[PDB]
RNA sequence: CGACUCUUAGCGGUGGAUCACUCGGCUCGUGCGUCGAUGAAGAACGCAGCUAGCUGCGAGAAUUAAUGUGAAUUGCAGGACACAUUGAUCAUCGACACUUCGAACGCACUUGCGGCCCCGGGUUCCUCCCGGGGCUACGCCUGUCUGAGCGUCGCU
RNA sequence: CCCCGCGGACGCUACGCCGCGACGAGUAGGAGGGCCGCUGCGGUGAGCCUUGAAGCCUAGGGCGCGGGCCCGGGUGGAGCCGCCGCAGGUGCAGAUCUUGGUGGUAGUAGCAAAUAUUCAAACGAGAACUUUGAAGGCCGAAGUGGAGAAGGGUUCCAUGU
RNA sequence: CGACCUGGGUAUAGGGGCGAAAGACUAAUCGAACCAUCUAGUAGCUGGUUCCCUCCGAAGUUUCCCUCAGGAUAGCUGGC
RNA sequence: CGGCGACGUCGGCUACCCACCCGACCCGUCUUGAAACACGGACCAAGGAGUCUAACACGUGCGCGAGUCGGGGGCUCGCACGAAAGCCGCCGUGGCGCAAUGAAGGUGAAGGCCGGCGCGCUCGCCGGCCGAGGUGGGAUCCCGAGGCCUCUCCAGUCCGCCGAGGGCGCACCACCGGCCCGUCUCGCCCGCCGCGCCGGGGAGGUGGAGCACGAGCGCACGUGUUAGGACCCGAAAGAUGG
RNA sequence: CGCGACCUCAGAUCAGACGUGGCGACCCGCUGAAUUUAAGCAUAUUAGUCAGCGGAGGAGAAGAAACUAACCAGGAUUCCCUCAGUAACGGCGAGUGAACAGGGAAGAGCCCAGCGCCGAAUCCCCGCCCCGCGGCGGGGCGCGGGACAUGUGGCGUACGGAAGACCCGCUCCCCGGCGCCGCUCGUGGGGGGCCCAAGUCCUUCUGAUCGAGGCCCAGCCCGUGGACGGUGUGAGGCCGGUAGCGGCCCCCGGCGCGCCGGGCCCGGGUCUUCCCGGAGUCGGGUUGCUUGGGAAUGCAGCCCAAAGCGGGUGGUAAACUCCAUCUAAGGCUAAAUACCGGCACGAGACCGAUAGUCAACAAGUACCGUAAGGGAAAGUUGAAAAGAACUUUGAAGAGAGAGUUCAAGAGGGCGUGAAACCGUUAAGAGGUAAACGGGUGGGGUCCGCGCAGUCCGCCCGGAGGAUUCAACCCGGCGGCGGG
């Protein structure tokens, strides 16, 4: 807010033998205004609680590790079927879900070309899906320029822009991404991972220089290696189910005993 | 009031701070008009090298830096005089030149020389008038070599 | 969607100037498109009404095939009144009803040598249009 | 049985909350970064067919010219306007014009009064009256002209 | 070595479900939970909506310990909400609180300083108050008279409402 | 009939004026005018401090303090 | 097991009005004590008060880990989003941590077992090993006599569970030693391109925010304290210029 | 005993110029508090801040060492990170508090006086002639004035410089135009003007729709354009626009070549001989302020008052000594940097008419005060005025009819239209003021598709239908297992 606001009056408190409360009032006569409150949070025109200020830390930093982290995590739940449907992505008939195709969709020029690809890789639906989505926002986001609001189409990961960007980016819903310059509020719209991600050929190629395997390093970020997990095998149904865990059991204690009614 | 165990802190803002204070929201719009400005002077000295002139081999002042070398802001007269340069005529071919730094030893000035040696045949000096050249260069040579070098010319390592 | 950093996208930005438009461009924000024989005879679109030019209404409560010449160009109201787009009043006169001229289209034009090098420039640009993306 | 009073509900008032709207703000950023004796900022008074304010303008006064545009302006009226022996409106704005105060400049002002030089009229050249035009502030630099000094000297 | 039957409830959002035992005061104060509530942002609901949004009203039907919420009817006329996260100028009975509105008081106090009015007529929808006439009174020339300064600024004068 | 009353014009301006003196008067303000700002001045003092349920639950005592309407300190409390 | 069931009745403890019995003083607030003859409150609507920055401390979550952190700069068509994101590594300069102690000059954290030698003179020249000592506790883990089995016994085949005792002992705690810096007391040696008013060493007390096989750094969140208008409203005053 | 020259002064409405005042966010020079904190308060703090005065510019100021250091040295200024809440200051209390080195942004250097040499080589003005105008310059002439030896210009400035020799290298400067490029540049350099894709298709909803369903050929059409706004609803295709190294027209500006008109004059190296510097200034004392600067950091007043192998600095006063480092008392200078005023833009997790600026509106307005100054309230008919013709009562306000509209239960302070409060109607009640908690009862309004009251699994019986039930054959697809 303006840091003059409330504050250019003048005003004065009364004193206290006046039989009114002893808030600063507006000095002068002729006018409605004078002897009115001011200054204060509780009057009408004076200045609100606490101005808010420009040197509010708007602004946050974040570990790279971490980031580069939530760039594997949201990579590595795009492949899984599950999570992308749960984003609700409309992945039924896609081919396969990491979905990889032919360097020559880099130098589209024409959305038609673009909109023919996206029908015959059966990711049409999803942009169905933004079409149906389309609607106006509630509340005062309209009066702020965001009047209108949609879903999230797919995410076309490309390597080299030969006309890819351009071919795309009338399809609603359709979000462009530099395979060297991923980004997770991109790739985790809402900070859900999930989301639904064509790659180019070029792309799925470098992502393994990008970030690296786990026996050797990235070879274009000079110091990383991909995260490793605290627990390798994530199936808790087939170690339970695994004779060696079920040779150490007791047998379980499935009766219930309930509350004996005294007599 | 002091509370139990704690720091005895004395915080400097009892002198209307809140009046200057400096936000930085205009941060990334001084480094985009700094990248364009640089840029633009690039194109305007077209194959001249984009950082500037070439620095001389300096060592750190004081008992903390000076195993170490840096950049200095130009060559000593005692060096351009034994390597034989102009003192006014460097300045145009592009070599910095301090006239207020001495040298103390003969090993500094020696590196300090070969650095100006190798610099000058580095260089690819174009004629005044190309039509005509008087001493400069060779054309052959000078129409494909000739390329803006990015970065500190010959840069400064330990 | 736009990228030219100096033409803004605000609400208010645009509103303010639509409705403070000077008149000579609010003659261009009151244009009418062409009937397709009209659009097939010239390679235009659209055209800035005119006074002296015939119309059909095509939306609202006076639409119909019926042909009405305009009467009258209120830029202020940014209306039109055309011949028998009218009502009559509580005393038994008539007065027009003004209506916009995106919602007519028009039949005729009132030519002269303005609206003929008007029709020409816009074909021109339309054709350099499609033989750049032949 | 009515009145009266209370509670609740329907309707009607009083009031302007709520909600929805927003040609307004606030904040951040960018690019420029330009006043004035050739008279600024500011003020006053005027100016429209009907007009008080706001806005615009200056006795050429809600505007002239010029250029672009290309048929309106409009609340009413009026009359334009072959749109080519050129054009409504609007925009632009480089030509022209720009009342009185104001640093404000002949002197002075809560009023008023000069002086000088030209021009026209009554005069019917001589200087009175009227009108028009141009000058008439302070400080200061360079030069010019006129000077002052029992200042320092030269010659007689 | 199950087989004339080929068959056999539910469960286990594991942050879930089940069992058993004891316990339950509370200012100042602390903590947890909130599928309590407000506004905005990122996601999501192939969400809702002119065949009717928000808001408001309601002797209508209910749910929750509660904060609150859902549904019916009316009015209204254009936008709104659920879930996962994010962010606050986020919840009022008080502050002789701020601004706005409205009561009782109350058809009440009051419209009581300087003697005083009355008759007839006219105009007019309408007359205690206007105008004319008649009468009775007052100011009583240090005036309730006739003119100016300052100040006001059109109040001056006709005509009309 | 007088140290008389009074118009207008002038002069004196705030820690200053003016006072036959009452701390009187100085634009309904005077034991220091009014206006704006420093200024959201400071307050150990008064008033207020906005949703629900669940669980736990005090102190007015010790020592030191220009300390006695306040603090620090230990105690008592809650949470992890 | 019975009765009753459409224009009159059936059910609906909530919700509207009314009646009766019992109970019931007006809230907020300061206070030992408020219904108070204590203060504020006529009524209704809307607004209205622990906020943001900085700095600490501890707790919690995350990443990396003897390291960690690019925050300032730079590179990537300059720009819908994007003022975002991505990258740098001879951009890690630097910060914090990895070393303490003394006013400073300065100095600056490894010991234990087994041998021959001086005199194994409370000990100096070596050797060999091992690599932060020991005591008492100590989760967990290891061994384990002896038992628990089938239709039965003379006789071994493979492992499961209980198990008195015994062992290695995490973290942490108490204690005893040891080491580093300061400072006292005592004392005898050693070193040399500077033989010195030089330098080094030992034993025994004692001062340190120390060592003794690191735990930090960055980010986020909470709480508490503090400087700021600082939860909100409130002086009498003081100053500057008019 | 006048005429001249100079010096120092004066006047002029003399000829030609220049300054003043405003704005003031940022910047430079001064001046300069108190509230406040210290739980009091006087030093301190607030703070070299507010207020006051002066002066500028698009930036300003600063700035090319009388520097930092003590090293194996760096090298103008300014800005950022860090140094660092540190060294230091401080009733050593509260509190205050830099710099160097290091890493970056940017980077650029120079000119006089003096000492000298050169016949004042120099400059201004006025005339006349030519080339020009676009900010008034070039060239030429003047027995034309003046300035200037009480010092103009050229060389030259601490990094040394000059002059002579000897040797070596000819190497090529800056201005204003004629025609034309690369068309100037992330693909126009800038300003302005006009233009450039695609549904108003079919059926329907509505007052109106931009709504809903559809549009065979893989799907209505365009899409480098699905930003936004308008339009009777909520629109990529109705309109303006939006995208585009899209188009056309006009104007402006610095970039190379041949020529044009003029200026345009020798550079380096070695040796020899010469020449070298800023004074009421430094420095010292004392006083006052200021700083982290502490036996005195800086500034200023007064007094004293220099030197030249000197002088300054070397963060503890002084003497001696060595060393290091710079060269004061003259001047200019871009860039990086600042910007709550101005011109023009863009944007927002901001506010949404008691909010957000005081001001969304004829707002610094109305109004108040003598003045300085103080300073509001106030948005919304409807898609369209279609703004209610006409009849009727009344003097009119105001009504009853009628009419427009989708709606006037939208009627000019007119979207919605809460509560408090009030009127009327309906029901109920009423001598312990109302109101309240618990428990019932009565009445009332509504709800229950209430009104002969649930479904469904198997079996039994009866009465009927129909493919076909099992098992085999063919084909397809899955689950499991396979040395
Ligand atoms: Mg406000
Ligand atoms: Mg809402
Ligand atoms: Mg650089
Ligand atoms: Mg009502
Ligand atoms: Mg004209
Ligand atoms: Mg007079
Ligand atoms: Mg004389
Ligand atoms: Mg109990
Ligand atoms: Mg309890
Ligand atoms: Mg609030
Ligand atoms: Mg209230
Ligand atoms: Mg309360
Ligand atoms: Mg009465
Ligand atoms: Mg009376
Ligand atoms: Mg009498
Ligand atoms: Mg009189
Ligand atoms: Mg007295
Ligand atoms: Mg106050
Ligand atoms: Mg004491
Ligand atoms: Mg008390
Ligand atoms: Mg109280
Ligand atoms: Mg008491
Ligand atoms: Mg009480
Ligand atoms: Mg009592
Ligand atoms: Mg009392
Ligand atoms: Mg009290
Ligand atoms: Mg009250
Ligand atoms: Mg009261
Ligand atoms: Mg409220
Ligand atoms: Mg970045
Ligand atoms: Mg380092
Ligand atoms: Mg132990
Ligand atoms: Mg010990
Ligand atoms: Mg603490
Ligand atoms: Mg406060
Ligand atoms: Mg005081
Ligand atoms: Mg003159
Ligand atoms: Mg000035
Ligand atoms: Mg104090
Ligand atoms: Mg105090
Ligand atoms: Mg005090
Ligand atoms: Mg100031
Ligand atoms: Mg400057
Ligand atoms: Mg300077
Ligand atoms: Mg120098
Ligand atoms: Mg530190
Ligand atoms: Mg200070
Ligand atoms: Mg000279
Ligand atoms: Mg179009
Ligand atoms: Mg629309
Ligand atoms: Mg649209
Ligand atoms: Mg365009
Ligand atoms: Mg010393
Ligand atoms: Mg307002
Ligand atoms: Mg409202
Ligand atoms: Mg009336
Ligand atoms: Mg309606
Ligand atoms: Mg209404
Ligand atoms: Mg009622």
């Amino acid at each position: 807010v303006s840091e003059l606001a409330g504050h250019q009056t003048s005003a004065e408190s009364w004193g206290t033998g006046r039989a009114v409360a002893r808030i600063p009032r507006v000095r002068g006569g002729g006018t409605h205004r004078s002897g009115q409150g001011a200054f204060g949070n509780m009057c009408r025109g004076g200045r609100m609680f606490a101005p808010t200020k420009t040197w509010r830390r708007w602004h946050r930093r974040v570990n790279t590790t971490q980031k580069r982290y939530a760039i594997c995590s949201a990579l590595a739940a795009s492949a899984l079927p599950a999570l992308v449907m749960s984003k609700g992505h409309r992945i039924e008939e896609v081919p396969e879900l990491p979905l990889v195709v032919e360097d020559k969709v880099e130098g589209y020029k024409k959305t038609k070309e673009a909109v023919l690809l996206l029908k015959k890789l059966k990711a049409w639906n999803d942009i169905k899906k933004v079409y149906a989505s389309q609607r106006m926002r509630a509340g005062k986001g309209k009066m702020r320029n965001r009047r209108r609001i949609q879903r999230r189409g797919p995410c076309i990961i490309y390597n080299e822009d030969n006309g890819i960007i351009k071919a795309f980016r009338n399809i609603p819903g359709i979000t462009l991404l530099n395979v060297s310059k991923l980004n997770i509020l991109k790739l985790a719209p809402g900070g859900h991972v999930g989301r639904f991600c064509i790659w180019t050929e070029s792309a799925f190629r470098k992502l393994d220089e990008l970030y690296g395997t786990w026996r050797k390093a990235a070879s274009l970020k000079s110091n990383y290696n991909l995260p490793m997990h605290k627990m390798i095998n994530t199936d808790l149904s087939r170690i339970l189910k695994s004779p060696e865990i079920q040779r150490a059991l007791r047998a379980p204690r499935k009766k219930i005993h309930r509350r004996v009614l005294k007599k | 009031a002091p509370s139990r165990n704690g720091m005895v802190l004395k915080p400097h803002f009892h002198k209307d701070w809140q009046r200057r204070v400096a936000t930085w929201f205009n941060q990334p719009a001084r480094k985009i008009r700094r990248r364009k400005a640089r840029q633009a002077k690039a194109r305007r000295i077209a194959p001249r090298p984009a950082s500037g002139p070439i620095r001389p081999i300096v060592r750190c002042p004081t008992v903390r830096y000076h195993t170490k070398v840096r950049a200095g802001r130009g060559f000593s007269l005692e060096e351009l005089r034994v390597a034989g340069i102009h003192k006014k005529v460097a300045r145009t071919i592009g070599i910095s030149v301090d006239p207020r730094r001495r040298n103390k030893s003969t090993e500094s000035l020696q590196a300090n020389v070969q650095r100006l040696k190798e610099y000058r045949s580095k260089l690819i000096l174009f004629p005044r008038k190309p039509s005509a050249p008087k001493k400069g260069d060779s054309s052959a040579e000078e129409l494909k070599l000739a390329t803006q070098l990015t970065g500190p010319v010959m840069p400064v390592r330990n | 969607m736009k990228f030219n950093p100096f033409v803004t996208s605000d609400r208010s930005k645009n509103r303010k100037r639509h409705f403070n438009a000077p008149s000579h461009i609010r003659r261009k924000i009151m244009s009418s498109p062409l009937s397709k024989e009209l659009r097939q005879k010239y390679n235009v679109r659209s055209m800035p009404i005119r006074k002296d030019d015939e119309v059909q209404v095509v939306r609202g409560h006076y639409k119909g095939q019926q042909i009405g010449k305009v009467v009258q160009v209120y830029r202020k109201k940014y209306v039109i009144y055309i011949e028998r787009v009218q009502r009559e009043k509580a005393n038994g006169t008539t007065v027009h009803v003004g209506i916009h001229p995106s919602k007519v289209v028009i039949t005729r034009l009132k030519l002269d040598k303005d609206r003929k090098k008007i029709l020409e420039r816009k074909a021109k640009s339309r054709q350099v249009g499609k033989e750049k993306g032949k």
